């Protein structure tokens, strides 16, 4: 079992709900010390609309905060890479820019023609590592 | 430990970092999903940048040990504008001289323009 | 007056801009032989830029707005004709804002 | 002839002698009010190297300054025309990024492919007018 569940808030984005559903699941499978759960006074919520920066994160890395999905970025990279890359950041992972495709933190270091959705090892340690004592 | 997206501008200006100073170099660095700006290397700048973790002065917490620069004085400044993990920031540091700036910085990613 | 290459971040902040403020907005532009940066038309741009002539407060030239408190503020950071600058103006509300922009390609990201 | 001669000093640029050499030529054989003098103790100077911004010049725009020509740069758009536009800003004529290629003012603006170097009527009577008493 989790040491703690998270509940993210994913109405605020509707032309998201299928990548926001992937990145869930594919970070459930990936670790166990930390879940995610769907709900409604969430500890972070997921926006969507048009930002001249693209997709970001703003959180304190430990489960609060919100994630802001773009659309012009999100028809160029694929989406469930981004929004799974951008939980990654609510659950205290930092950007590896320099980074392959292999890493899901690298986000869009690597380009747009990568497609790779799932943590690495060293991804999922350090996840479990930052949620083994809540 | 707060993560939020980044767009800055960094300079190099050439003495106290007076109004009439002259701007020796320039780049700008924007790191949101993907690393980009005008940086020649913004995936190892962003990289760099996130590790001061907020703080800048930490651009200057790995000096060269070994490097014995001179003690005379001909100030160098360089500079940091923009949006830095969601919030607006402003910050410089004047160096005694070229040598002083090129030892505390130590090849740092974020001014290697 | 004086020319120069330019290296800038804008910003557009919730509030009166001090340093726990929300971030609305924010691009880079860089003009020099090219006119690039992150921002969304940089040709227009950097020659709304340069028609300032280095006073960023003519980026300013005034339907009618209802008043209603809420305060947002734009800013400008970098190098601007060779010469460091840092300029901000506060607007009571964004209908205030749009209407003394009146959509200046600088801010229109 | 002209009103001023402009001293240019090309020393600090070997890598760019033939460009410099064509940018006096096109502006010379374009203006009758000021011509540009090979060299001496010059009124501005070509100096070369590498600079993120690429290549710019820092001038009071009435001959008198300096221009940097950036190695990467003149190897993606035309060497010629990079000088001869760099140069134009020395004689007083503004950038005009949203210009045609048959601007040379327009600079980078149009993008790589690019190449024309020859300022059109417009920008040659601005600079006759500019020196006709300066
Ligand atoms: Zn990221
Ligand atoms: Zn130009």
């Amino acid at each position: 079992g989790p040491m703690v569940t998270v509940t993210y808030d994913p109405s605020n984005a509707p032309s998201f709900q299928q990548e926001i559903a992937n990145a869930a699941q594919i970070w459930n499978s990936s670790v166990r010390n930390v879940q995610l759960r769907a709900g409604g006074n969430a500890d972070f919520s997921y926006y969507e609309g048009n930002d001249s920066r693209g997709s970001y994160a703003q959180t304190d890395g430990h489960g609060r905060g919100y994630i802001f999905l773009d659309y012009q970025q999100n028809q160029q990279y694929d989406s469930t890479r981004v929004t799974a890359h951008e939980t990654g950041h609510v659950l205290g992972l930092p950007d590896h820019y320099q980074g392959p495709c292999s890493e899901l933190m690298s986000g869009g270091g690597p380009g747009p023609s990568c497609t790779n959705p799932y943590p690495n090892a060293q991804e999922r340690s350090r996840v479990n590592a930052l949620w083994a004592n809540g | 430990s707060a993560h939020g997206p980044s767009a800055m501008v960094f300079t190099v200006i050439q003495g106290s970092g007076e109004p009439t100073d002259t701007v020796l170099r320039a780049t700008t660095l924007s790191c949101a999903y993907t690393a980009e700006g005008t940086h020649p290397a913004p995936r190892a700048a962003c990289d760099a940048l996130n590790a001061t973790d907020g703080e800048l002065n930490r651009l200057l917490a790995a000096p060269d040990p070994s490097l014995v620069c001179p003690m005379y004085f001909d100030p160098v400044t360089v500079t940091a504008d923009g949006v830095l993990n969601g919030r607006r920031v402003a910050w410089k540091h004047t160096f005694s001289n070229t040598c002083v700036m090129s030892a505390n910085l130590n090849s740092n990613p974020v001014y290697a323009f």
